């Protein structure tokens, strides 16, 4: 919608996987609406009529599409299109059954993750449920993986209008946690009793967040949680709310300075004229990151790699 | 996880990294070269003539970013190309009266001067020419022929000539015509050219509105004309140049006329006295001089000094910050290296204006390097 | 310390820096205990004798050094020294009010970051507190950034014996979330009700999790939150429990992928033998972490680099 | 976020990556330059003899991963070192005796045979020589000289010859020790040398406890011999080798002899018929054969096969899964090749064991590649 806002700038040769994205979008639900703007002008409302039925979702995916192929494929010097997406990515469900296996696997390749190692005579970690002869702690048998604590798989009664959805079952865990040879009996281990559902929800599972211990009480633990499906957005963009989306026609120049050969940031500036606010502004999130530890929307780990954009003004004279 | 772009964008530009400090480093040098590749400029023409004539084109009736005025003039000052003598104080007049400096050959005026007249006042057929449109011949018959004037008046214009006897009484003619309402004056020697140049662009700063001017007292004289006396009534002096240009008893001669005590800003040559003249704390604040002009110090002759007599206005005038002009043909001296250095912030100069041609690159590659250029 | 366990391995060259976190855990309260061994036995116990008194903590810091120099500095060929560190990071202080003011500023330095950005008809973000003269929300004049939310500085009680403690204020905002032109009132912003104090706590402030938003609720937003101070452990083991530290009489081989010459794996092999599980290990929580996004304490982001440890038998023969 | 390291380490090797893929990559390939470097042994001496001992120091009364026994053991087989003709197959007796299979010189025994043989069997004088330590000698007196026999009997062992007028009666001696009590046997042409040495590891191979007897028959004959029907009785046989080596009319001999169907295995060559022997099922599971022998073909000369001979025994018995032999001198047939192919799992094999000198570099080149070593 307006230049220099949060969201993502697609050049015209990646038209076709950023709308393939939104209708992905539409169909699993993360998407309740898309206000389609030509230029500067408001063109059309995309949005399931009940996003309850599958038709109505792809009735919404394929409008889009339609909508604006022409204008994206032909997309002149000068000329744009933006995306409105109204989402939420909490009413995603996941439409295809091909999609939700995909996720289901995802979710199956933690299964091996340690949650909680074995405990010691040092270390805090898993025990048995009954103490020895004498009324101490014993070290459990195996560490606490995410295996023993969910089970993975679509939901039953799931199809293409109500959606498959992944779903967490919590398991059973008989094991506790304390140190070994210590008097004081081992805590329960709490299992994720929320967030037992995830349909790749308008999202990607934070498996840095999902599955993961909670201990409660500093030098003496008093209480143990895990957590259930905890998610981080598709898009840096918070849970619930709108992302903007433009399509412009300029070409993707990749500068990657790890690279052989690459645009040197002086024939970069001979070649064109860049917006200092935009340099200045990337700058600042650069050095907060560096010297703090400070993440900003600015600045962003993608694909291991740390990465800014920049918008230049145009080409300079000579 | 990117921002929207302009609609104008020829491309988008991904910059990518796998250690953010190697990402830091060249966002910092995009910002460097990309701010870079904008300030240094030369005006010069083939003639002092010609150089006069592009200073008065970019700063004076003129769209330019570091120009004096934008609108047309309605005064002139015209120097004779040959005699820097005569037109030496011209600098603060042409400042206080917003007017160019130009610069003619004493017999004809110049049909390239003509034009930049015309051009620079809007002189026109349709329009009347009131007693407000005037042109000050900064110097005598010697500098700028009657015929060059008489062409001037022919055009329909008021002509001043600000001149007297000498160089002194020429000085006042044009010092009279500046202010005088700030309680303060500069004084220089009669031979002090070089000395009248360095502090030409001073004078030419507008303090509360006022140029401060310049007056050319007799250096080997007991003492200074009454002239002089009644000019400077009581106000504070500042005398430019050493003992060899303005002897010691000229400055008691000032100091008894005015009651107040002048002081002196002065080295051993022309080049170290135009670095005091920067290192002059009423002149120029240290760590705030950010625009710079340089000019040709006169060493391989004399009156190729009037590029600076031209410059002086405009860098007295230049932004919101007076530029200094640096006297230097083929090399910069120690001293104006020095006082750069401690003018400039840390961060280095902001503007550079080579002004003629001669100037050798040894001069400009070493300014350029003091100001981080 | 065992061999294979959890905690860190430092080398003879670099057993003087390692000490040094060591005795900077010991003044900053992270660690309540250290049981040195020489070899494989124990020698001698390090602890404060009260956690109070800065000088108890500097004595026991000295005492380590003490005790350990000679046995680090003479360090011969099959020894070395481990370290148990009963530690309980929410214990961790500031004990310089110089590094307290230095924490200060790195939270100071997240002010300006944009939490929500200000709401338009296409996108929700900040609103104001009353609707205009028709009952429709109206654009907030700020977007939500942390400097909104709370205030930084160091607690009034501080001192070196207690600790200089960085202390966040939660703020007030009377500015609300939803769409412009929309007639439903906008959301409250729940603000900061816990982790309102950082003593530095043996951790690190996480700014993916310290200060951000959570939305809930979609097309129709029913609830926001943005969290206190949320820290990670400087090392992955837990924010309390006991971690092992050995120095050993091996030189340090960094092999850098990224660099013009490193120890091609080829020559790495032909130059040493390494365990095959060890690696293997370490192979797997990679390709986990790479396919899945699924972090592991065998892989680990350190200073904008992954890394992997490896511990090899010995050199190979020829 | 490290891991507590062996005080014997080198060193701390610290793998770090700006991009995970990278990582995963040097990783990769450091998990496969250090697995790798260690499985492809040569066994081989100066001559056949040498071969075949260091075949026995190696597999027999040995703490080897591969080896057949770890004990002394109480049999010996022993061959003539020319003559293969005579130990042809000797190899299923090594076998299920538990015995290497050693080659000695016809007229003297080798002293280096000698010391393997006390060696092997451990032979003693402060110890009883009880009448279980045992000599076979496969082979008649033009294979194996009666000088030699005494030479093992005045050591003080018993020695018993398998043996007959022809390789034939040789084959049955040698297989009637053997015994025959899975109702399976197997057979091969008198000219089959090369198709002996092919099944030889498989006849090695123990299945429920025994070995699995191997027969030569006159493979241009109208008819087996009265003592092979006698010996096969109503067993199941496998024919090794093609009509020019075992006619038709033999395979319908062994038939009605024995009241059931025997099987072939057999190509238009040696090479192949090598390569048919690995991708017969009975023997080997397709994508489970991991354990490789290599040894000279006998194109260039028919008596270097007597390596595959003492080896065969230690191939049928290598670890839990059976090796072949690959016959190859210069080079390796477009058979064998596909064979190993489709014998091999995805993953590759486990260990290759070249046996003798006179092996191509080519052959064990080619070996590894189809192995993926």
């Amino acid at each position: 919608a307006t230049t220099g806002t949060q969201g993502y700038t697609v050049v015209k040769n990646d038209w076709k996987k950023a709308v393939k994205q939104l209708q992905d979008g539409l169909k699993d639900n993360s998407i309740g609406k898309i206000t389609v703007s030509f230029n500067d002008g408001v063109v059309g409302e995309v949005a399931p009529k009940s996003a309850n039925k599958k038709a109505d979702r792809d009735a919404a995916a394929e409008k889009l599409y339609n909508l604006v192929n022409t204008q994206l494929d032909k997309l002149g010097d000068g000329d744009y299109v933006d995306f409105s997406v109204d989402y939420n990515l909490e009413n995603k469900i996941i439409t295809n059954q091909a999609d939700a296996e995909a996720i289901v696997t995802k979710l199956n390749s933690l299964n091996e993750k340690t949650l909680i190692d074995i405990a010691t005579k040092d270390t805090f970690g898993m025990v048995s449920k009954t103490q020895d002869s004498e009324g101490k702690n014993v070290a459990a048998t195996k560490a606490l993986k995410v295996k023993d604590v969910a089970t993975f798989g679509l939901k039953s009664g799931g199809s293409e209008d109500t959606g498959y959805v992944v779903e967490m079952k919590a398991g059973a865990v008989e094991d506790k946690y304390g140190k070994v040879g210590d008097s004081t009996a081992g805590i329960a281990i709490n299992l994720p009793s929320t967030g037992l559902e995830y349909a790749g929800k308008g999202t990607t599972i934070d498996f840095n967040k999902t599955l993961k211990v909670d201990v409660t009480g500093g030098s003496t633990p008093s209480a143990v949680a895990v957590s259930g499906f905890v998610t981080k957005d598709d898009t840096d963009l918070a849970k619930s709310g709108t992302i903007n989306v433009r399509v412009i026609n300029a070409k993707e120049e990749s500068i990657d300075i790890d690279a052989s050969s690459y645009t040197s940031a002086e024939n970069l500036a001979k070649r064109y004229v860049f917006d200092p606010d935009e340099i200045s502004e990337a700058y600042k999130a650069i050095v907060a990151l560096q010297n703090d530890g400070i993440e900003s929307n600015l600045v962003q780990l993608v694909n291991g790699k740390y990465q800014v954009i920049f918008y230049p003004e145009g080409k300079r004279l000579e | 996880n990117d921002t929207i772009a302009s609609q104008d964008t020829p491309a988008k530009v991904v910059i990518k990294a796998n250690k953010l400090k190697d990402l830091k480093d060249y966002v910092d040098d995009l910002k460097t070269y990309n701010n870079t590749y904008s300030n240094v400029v030369t005006v010069a023409g083939e003639d002092r003539i010609e150089t006069a004539i592009e200073l008065s084109s970019k700063y004076y009736n003129s769209d330019d970013k570091n120009a004096i005025t934008d609108k047309a003039v309605n005064d002139i000052v015209l120097v004779g190309s040959t005699s820097i003598v005569d037109g030496l104080v011209a600098s603060p007049l042409a400042s206080e009266k917003t007017a160019p400096l130009l610069l003619t050959s004493k017999d004809k005026l110049d049909s390239s001067v003509k034009s930049e007249i015309k051009r620079v006042m809007n002189l026109k057929s349709d329009t009347g020419i009131n007693t407000s449109k005037k042109v000050y011949l900064a110097g005598g018959v010697n500098s700028i022929s009657k015929d060059v004037e008489n062409e001037l008046k022919n055009m329909g214009l008021k002509v001043t000539r600000l001149s007297g006897e000498d160089r002194y009484e020429t000085s006042l003619a044009i010092a009279d015509e500046i202010g005088l309402d700030n309680d303060k004056a500069f004084v220089v020697g009669g031979t002090g050219l070089a000395d009248a140049m360095s502090i030409a662009p001073v004078a030419s700063q507008l303090k509360d509105g006022d140029a401060t001017p310049i007056v050319v007292v007799d250096g080997k004289a007991k003492e200074i004309s009454d002239d002089a006396k009644s000019f400077l009534g009581t106000s504070d002096v500042d005398i430019i140049g050493g003992k060899n240009s303005v002897s010691k008893e000229i400055e008691e001669s000032i100091d008894s006329a005015t009651g107040k005590t002048p002081d002196r800003i002065s080295g051993d040559d022309r080049q170290a006295t135009n670095a005091e003249v920067l290192k002059e704390d009423d002149y120029f604040t240290d760590g705030e001089v950010v625009n710079y002009f340089v000019a040709k110090d006169g060493s391989t002759k004399e009156d190729q000094l009037v590029d600076a007599l031209a410059a002086a206005p405009i860098a007295g005038r230049f932004k919101e910050s007076p530029a200094p002009i640096i006297l230097a043909t083929d090399t910069l001296s120690s001293d104006q290296n020095v006082a750069v250095s401690k003018a400039v912030p840390k961060d280095g100069g902001t503007n550079l204006v080579q002004v003629g041609k001669g100037i050798a690159s040894s001069v400009i590659n070493k300014m350029k390097d003091l100001l981080d250029m």
